[PDB]
């Protein structure tokens, strides 16, 4: 495919908490597939997955700006049953979660995105093009 | 005797029977009623309505119960709406406060055809002049109906009515006060048009058809003369953070008697009782300090050591400060940083990258792979086999891993720490501290998870001594002295001192506001702090401050009568001298007739009303012989493992949290206790998720109470609780219906009927964001477990003393009438509290004059320091039961009969410079104020219109701080940049600025800001600054300098500092420049001189002398 | 200082010598409002009567004037079906008259109405009395209350019109044939509304469409006659069913249709009609509806398959099938959108309306799309469209 202009692209840097996590924001709208593999083939490697706070707060204050309302986070609904899992598509473990009201358990889309509006992230279907987050 | 009627929320309803004749120009209604917790939203106690067909509705008067904001339903408040048969509006007004959910109240409701008034507990709350004329022709008088306990459409209310009366003519306040009084019968009146107490329901009144009818039981309503519930301050947490407590125990030296206290060291041995946790030379030497220490402050401690051999726990790290959950993340965390943690799980190592690259796992563990970003090594570090557990595991996520938390090894332990203050040790990365004490008001003071975490490595240290002390006080009720500076939310919060007080900062007047330093001095300039810059006799030498262990040596006096009066209060159970509990207050005197007098004192400071047994249930025994007892064993369904059956340690023990209407960790929600990974499952539909809360003595229960803290914001179902089965011992379940709940108040529940006894609760919800706090049990008048036990006696002493006969009784009751005073003489009386056979201390004496008067009198004796004298003792009304009057009340009669001021309409002299809601903005003589005209901003939107700031400004609007989002009601009122937002402004840094003109160009004594917003972000944790400048006629800019916001300045007052050799300059514009976006300006006002304009007298040329009194050159 | 004269007021003066310096109260009467006003500054009007005015400089600092007090010209509301006549004005101490509608009755003896002293009209003395009067007849249903034959009824209450077997309230579900409904006066004197349309029965099968000529169409008891052993005479009966059926390349395709045929071009052969393109469906479109602007209230018939008919043509006439753009798969996904609600696409599942969304809050696709325009809930089965 064809890797995103720079024009469109912003950089994330300078967490209040690590000092070596940098990130990519694309402005460009695509789905959750096509930003897997523009990430993981123009920037070598994965989408964000979001840890701690500082990193959302970053994130989101980054991502503020943007005309549209959500942006792409690399977490998938990997399951099937009483309790389906969370993942994120780095294959690190889920251990912060930070969703908004009423978010989980209403259905929706198998994806995760983040509101530009706040930074509480919101179930989406996969196939909403959106802006999306690198990890490099 | 009284009678009384309960109505549930079923649709219990009455009507008035058509031979009665209704009120049209004027009434007064009188209700005793006692209100339960969770109501119906627009709930309706008695109202008048319309019945001959629909036209022009709600038209009539309807008092009753509801929510001030009716989209988030969280403050209900007794209400009264009135909309006659001309007016084109209704009028609602509403009480001062929220309404109390177990108490009787007396709501008046007067109308006379001007002012409709609302009288909570016999002082007016509300008042309104906008309906005006009478409420009904007599042409329409055949279809009006008077409609008890509810409304046409089921506005049900539950609870109790007693003394129903309706009158019609408007009472005055003192006829109101005489009826609250009198509740026999009004019969000799003619204008008496109703007064029902409830002998014959059925005469007067009919129930609707479908409808059932109210129960009928009895009341005791008036049942008590002294209010013996007194509250702490809004900075206080307990009984002991009352004023008058903590000023009896700091004025009297016989309630700082010296006291021994047991604590008990928890040290770790291996198997074999060889390597300890701390040695037992340090042991006896932090023994000699502590005892040295606390010797002047009558406290002595009696020192146990526990040596608990466990191998397991030894080799494991014990973390102070540190939660699991924050290992992996990828910030750094200071308090994680140790070497068997993994270097906080190797997000602290510099050579960190943030590439995720899971390794295949390959035979042996490494330490560099051993990290968070390597997937530690794909569990081979966390095997036994390949290495030991106990110093490779950094996994989380596995169960036997390296390291452990204090309340781990608390649950493990599982200690009693209901009889010594237990001690444990864990380390400390950061080492500014140990870890954190229990409060005393904490649920954990008395269990096992309650006690001190303390640093083993720096116990008993020669240069570390102070640290176990300053522990020691934070669990005996003492805060930081730096609590009213630097422990507080935002520049705004009322518990910031900016002086010494009872009330606000640490709660001790001996220690003046300081900011936290590691000084042996006061410190220096005052960049956090908001309003102060430097702080003079500063408590760097006390134990609670973060100064050096060479610099704190000592306790204020109030320090040490907050530490008696905690361990009067909750730690009885750690003093092996039984001498019983104090009556903390004086008693008091409520009535004298021509020979006798009659005093009525308070329950003791341990709040118990029987005697001690160790193997009983009699600490949980009331006044008469209720067990009033929360819960004791939560259990909830784990959503994602079936027949998992998680216990919740929170809604266990009281209700314990701050902001009631918030989300908090204190509480149990539905899917709290899931992992993040997990999908958290919607509640099922037809019941609902469900609590089981067990408590620890089963009985048959007469009330029920849930501390529902937290509800859904946009819930639009009817109900969040969805129903309540009462689990029996014999199997039977017993199911309430669903319940209506508020966020603030909590949910009272009575039961009738329940033979059986009760065991437990099952709390049934559809809301997936309900958090419970609580469940509290109350039992019938005569529990069986209550009768084995025997009640304190109450022991008279009279300063001129009694005789032999009456010296020597013993009372079971709280009331002592003595007839043999003289007719001058000043006596004095105190009370000491007899368990057993061993006494108690005196109680403070209180002094009576038989010929002059006491603060139950009716008469106000300024010299003796009374605002206020009413003859009640309760403190429901505008003055206090010690002749204070409250917070924004006033009393005028001699008799003293208080009013609400504060939100009225009028403008009275004594709160002109306060109530900025009634009156204007207070200019004083000698200025004027002149408000903005054609205010320039610099983001302009549609949205935001920024004109708002021309003109006086909205000074009824509420100041608003820590707020996240402003786009709610503001934009009406002030203007604010609604371009950019908080994380915008935090990424690209700039300056947003106001420029506000005047029409007339003044000399500027002083700007006035008028703000509605703190500019605090609330999650930043940040103050905010705004940087006033003038502008001159010449475009010049003076620089008014950098001024912190708060909600308490909220008419910000900037002053100008001009020299005399400069000329006066007229000012024409105003420049406020701030940096947050978060900043709402109301309006900028211009102060100027009133008598004369300085500018214009020093233009006028020789011969030409000045005149103010005309403001011109006079020649 | 000159002497101020202010009209409908009471002056008075502490001192007799007027100077610069001197200060007089005025007092305004009941039934007068004060304005109290400067130059270029219209300030509100004191809640009290004592105002006191002092001269600067030979001049007022102000003028002081008392309108009367104006009452709302009379509403619908202050006096129900009923016309008002005020030629005094609205000003204190004027009358008006009111006079009931040609239904509504006077009953009482004035019919006054006095702006008074208090700033709102008088108790009416007399009342306009509406009553509701016969009902217009319903064609195919009866009346049952005998008192709802009367001229005479209260306002409020409900009279039942049954209908035939067979003819019901359209909308009626198959398995409750539910043949009665009530009417209730309104309060302007009319009823409600409801007719028994005959929805029964059922279309003929897709096999024989197009030359049925019945009496009603595809309505309960409808005779439909296809012209040309049995013939194509067939009556419905009561429970909902008949006496009988019906017995014996399409190169005007559109933009983007398909027809599959698994049978071929045989008599009575099904064959699977598609959209080639992705994002579209193929419609049955009306004559008066176009492509471009289908109402959001209306829901297209659907074309599953080709089917032939007697005269050996397709009843779904590929010319009068339209491709048109089908439903976005985001239905659903608690996301209101402007593309789904409509008819056509279930309102979007639902998600534009804060009942229906499993969220229980809106939130548009695009966050620049109009939150009443094209973004907004469209649902009558929802609670903001609803009238309760
Ligand atoms: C500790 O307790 C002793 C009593 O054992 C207190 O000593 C009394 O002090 C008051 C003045 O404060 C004297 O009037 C009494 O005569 C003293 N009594 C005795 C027996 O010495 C002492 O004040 C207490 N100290 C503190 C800090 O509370
Ligand atoms: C030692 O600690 C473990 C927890 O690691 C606990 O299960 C055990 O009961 C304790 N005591 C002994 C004697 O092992
Ligand atoms: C503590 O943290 C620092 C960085 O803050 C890190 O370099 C170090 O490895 C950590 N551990 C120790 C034992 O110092
Ligand atoms: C701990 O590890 C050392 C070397 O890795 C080994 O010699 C020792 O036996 C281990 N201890 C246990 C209890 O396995
Ligand atoms: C509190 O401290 C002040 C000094 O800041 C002192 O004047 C006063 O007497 C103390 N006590 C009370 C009850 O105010
Ligand atoms: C500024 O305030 C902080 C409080 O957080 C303090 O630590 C620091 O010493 C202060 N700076 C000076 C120069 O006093
Ligand atoms: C609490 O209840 C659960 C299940 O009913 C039970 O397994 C547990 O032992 C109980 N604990 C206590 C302390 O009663
Ligand atoms: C009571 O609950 C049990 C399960 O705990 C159930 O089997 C039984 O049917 C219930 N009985 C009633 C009357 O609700
Ligand atoms: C207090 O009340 C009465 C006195 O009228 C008497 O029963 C006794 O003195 C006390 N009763 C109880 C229950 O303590
Ligand atoms: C404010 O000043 C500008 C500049 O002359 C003018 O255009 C505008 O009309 C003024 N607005 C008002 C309300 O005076
Ligand atoms: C005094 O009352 C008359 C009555 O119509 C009115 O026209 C006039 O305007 C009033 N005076 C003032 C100063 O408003
Ligand atoms: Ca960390
Ligand atoms: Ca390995
Ligand atoms: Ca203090
Ligand atoms: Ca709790
Ligand atoms: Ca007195
Ligand atoms: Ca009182
Ligand atoms: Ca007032
Ligand atoms: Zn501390």
């Amino acid at each position: 495919l064809t890797c995103p202009e720079e024009e469109d692209t912003v950089k994330v840097v300078g967490i209040p908490g690590c000092q070596t996590c940098r990130y990519l924001l694309v402005r460009s709208l695509q789905t959750f597939s096509q930003a897997w593999f523009t990430c993981r083939r123009c920037y070598r490697g994965n989408l964000v997955s979001i840890h701690n706070f500082n990193i959302n707060y970053r994130i989101q204050c980054s991502v503020s700006a943007l005309n549209q309302g959500q942006v792409w986070i690399g977490g998938r609904i990997t399951g099937s049953g009483r309790c389906r899992r969370f993942q994120w598509v780095d294959g690190s473990r889920w251990n912060f979660a930070y969703w908004a009201a009423h978010q989980p358990w209403s259905r929706g889309g198998h994806c995760v995105a983040l509101c530009t509006r706040g930074g509480h992230w919101r179930r989406a279907h996969c196939l909403r093009r959106l802006p999306f987050i690198c990890s490099y | 005797p009284s009678r009384a009627l309960y109505f549930s929320g079923r649709g219990e309803q009455l009507r008035l029977r058509a031979d009665l004749e209704l009120p049209r120009d004027a009434f007064t209604l009188q209700v005793w009623l006692r209100a339960e917790g969770g109501q119906r939203s627009p709930a309706v106690i008695t109202g008048l309505y319309d019945k001959c067909s629909y036209i022009s509705r709600d038209r009539g008067w309807v008092v009753g119960i509801h929510t001030i904001s009716d989209q988030d339903n969280k403050d209900p408040r007794y209400f009264f709406s009135l909309k006659t048969d001309r007016a084109r509006q209704v009028t609602t007004i509403n009480a001062h406060r929220s309404y109390l959910p177990g108490q009787w109240v007396y709501l008046a409701a007067t109308y006379d055809g001007q002012f409709m008034k609302l009288y909570v507990n016999g002082a007016q709350v509300a008042t309104s002049g906008e309906q005006v004329g009478g409420i009904f022709s007599p042409l329409t008088q055949k279809c009006k109906v008077l409609m008890l306990g509810g409304s046409a459409l089921n506005h049900n209310y539950r609870g109790y009515i007693e003394h129903f009366s309706l009158w019609k003519v408007a009472r005055t306040q003192r006829e109101i006060l005489s009826d609250m009084e009198t509740h026999g019968a009004h019969t000799a009146l003619p204008q008496l048009l109703l007064q029902e107490n409830w002998d014959n329901v059925k005469h007067a009144w009919s129930p609707m058809k479908d409808g059932s009818s109210p129960k009928v039981e009895f009341s005791n309503a008036h049942g008590f003369l002294l209010d013996t519930s007194l509250e702490p301050p809004l900075c206080g947490q307990t009984l002991c953070d009352n004023t008058e407590v903590i000023a009896s125990y700091n004025q009297l030296s016989s309630f700082r008697q010296p006291k021994v206290v047991r604590y008990r060291v928890v040290n770790l041995y291996e198997d074999d009782h060889k390597n300890p946790t701390v040695t037992r030379e340090q042991v006896d030497f932090q023994h000699h300090q502590l005892a040295e220490a606390f010797k002047q402050y009558n406290i002595s401690w009696e020192l146990d050591v526990l040596e608990v051999s466990n191998s397991s726990l030894r080799r494991r790290l014990i973390l102070a400060n540190c939660d699991i959950s924050k290992i992996g993340d990828e910030n750094c965390d200071p308090e994680c940083n140790h070497t068997l943690t993994g270097h906080d799980g190797g997000d602290c190592r510099h050579l960190r990258h943030p590439a995720f690259v899971k390794k295949q796992h390959n035979g042996v563990c490494d330490m560099d792979c051993n990290y968070e970003r390597f997937n530690f090594d794909g569990g081979e570090c966390c095997d036994p086999e390949i290495t030991n557990v106990t110093q490779t595991c950094f996994d989380p996520d596995s169960p036997h891993r390296a390291y452990l938390d204090v309340n781990e090894l608390k649950n493990i332990l599982k200690l009693d720490g209901s009889t010594h203050l237990n001690i444990f040790f864990a380390k400390s990365s950061e080492e500014e501290l140990a870890g954190v004490a229990t409060w005393p008001w904490d649920k954990e003071a008395l269990m096992h998870l309650g006690g001190i975490v303390l640093n083993p490595s720096f116990y008993g240290m020669p240069g570390h001594t102070h640290t176990m002390i300053h522990e020691i006080g934070h669990s005996l009720g003492l805060y930081h002295v730096f609590r009213g500076i630097s422990e507080i939310q935002s520049c705004s919060d009322p518990c910031m001192e900016t002086e010494p007080s009872f009330e606000t900062g640490d709660l001790c007047n001996d220690t003046n506001p300081a900011p936290k330093h590691k000084s042996c001095g006061d410190p220096g300039p005052g960049n956090d702090t908001c309003g102060f810059h430097s702080f003079f006799n500063t408590p760097y030498n006390n134990f609670m401050s973060y100064a050096d262990d060479d610099c704190t040596d000592s306790f204020t006096p109030n320090q040490v009568a907050r530490m008696h009066c905690y361990l009067d209060l909750v730690y009885q159970g750690w003093q092996p001298s039984r001498k019983p509990a104090p009556v903390a207050l004086a008693p008091q005197v409520l009535g004298h007739t021509t020979d006798s007098v009659t005093l009525e004192w308070f329950p003791p400071i341990d709040g118990h009303f029987f005697e001690r047994e160790l193997g009983s249930a009699c600490h949980l025994c009331l006044e008469g012989r209720i067990l009033v007892q929360y819960a004791s064993n939560a259990s909830s369904p784990m959503p994602c493992s079936p027949s998992g059956h998680w216990s919740p340690r929170e809604a266990e023990g009281h209700p314990d949290v701050e902001q009631p209407c918030k989300s908090s960790v204190r509480t149990w929600s539905p899917n709290s206790a899931v992992n993040p990974h997990t999908v958290p499952p919607a509640c099922p539909e037809p019941q609902g998720c469900y609590l089981e809360l067990e408590f620890l003595y089963p009985l048959v229960p007469e009330s029920l109470t849930i501390w529902v803290t937290f509800v859904s914001t946009d819930w639009d179902s009817s109900g969040a609780v969805n129903d309540i089965k009462l689990l029996a011992v014999s199997g039977k379940n017993i199911s309430l219906g669903p319940q209506n709940v508020f966020c603030d108040v909590p949910l009272t529940i009575r039961l009738w009927d329940v033979g059986e006894e009760v065991y437990g609760i099952q709390i049934y919800t559809l809301d997936e964001h309900l958090e419970i706090d609580a469940a509290m049990l109350t039992s019938t008048a005569d529990t069986p477990l209550c009768l084995q036990c025997k009640p304190l006696k109450y022991k008279v002493v009279r300063d001129p003393p009694l005789q032999m006969d009456v010296a020597s009784i013993l009372h079971l009751n709280r009331k002592f009438v003595d007839m043999d005073l003289n007719l001058g003489s000043v006596y004095q009386y105190w009370v000491i509290t007899i368990s057993g056979t061993e006494e108690s201390e005196p109680s403070p004496a209180v002094t009576y004059i038989h010929g002059s008067g006491y603060c139950g009198d009716g008469i106000i004796q300024k010299d003796q320091g009374e605002q206020c004298d009413d003859m009640n003792k309760i403190n429901g009304d505008g003055c206090s039961l010690f002749c204070r009057q409250e917070v924004s009340f006033n009393c005028i009669d001699e008799p003293s009969r208080c009013y609400f001021h504060d939100g009225d309409g009028v403008c009275e002299e004594f709160e002109q410079k306060t109530s900025i809601k009634d009156c204007g903005v207070y200019t004083p003589q000698g200025f004027l104020d002149q408000w903005a005209s054609n205010a320039s901003v610099s983001h302009q939107d549609q949205q935001c219109p920024g004109w708002v700031i021309i003109g006086q400004p909205a000074a009824s609007q509420v100041c608003r701080t820590k707020v996240i989002d402003l786009s709610e009601g503001i934009s009406q009122h002030a203007w604010y940049p609604c371009t950019i937002s908080y994380p915008y402004s935090q990424l690209a840094q700039t300056t947003f600025w106001l420029r506000a003109y005047f029409s007339q160009p003044m000399v500027a004594a002083a700007v006035i800001v008028h703000l509605v917003t703190d500019g605090t972000y609330y999650g930043d944790q940040k103050q905010e600054t705004i940087s006033v400048q003038l502008l001159d006629t010449k475009d010049q800019s003076h620089d008014l300098g950098l001024h912190v916001l708060s909600c308490r300045n909220n008419p910000l007052i900037i002053p100008v500092v001009h020299d005399l050799s400069q000329p006066f300059y007229h000012s024409q514009a105003v420049r406020v420049s701030f940096s947050s976006p978060l900043v709402a300006i109301s309006g900028v006002a211009l102060r100027s001189f009133d008598n004369f304009d300085p500018v214009t007298l020093s233009s006028c040329q020789r011969g030409e002398t000045y005149s103010p009194a005309e403001q011109s050159c006079v020649h």
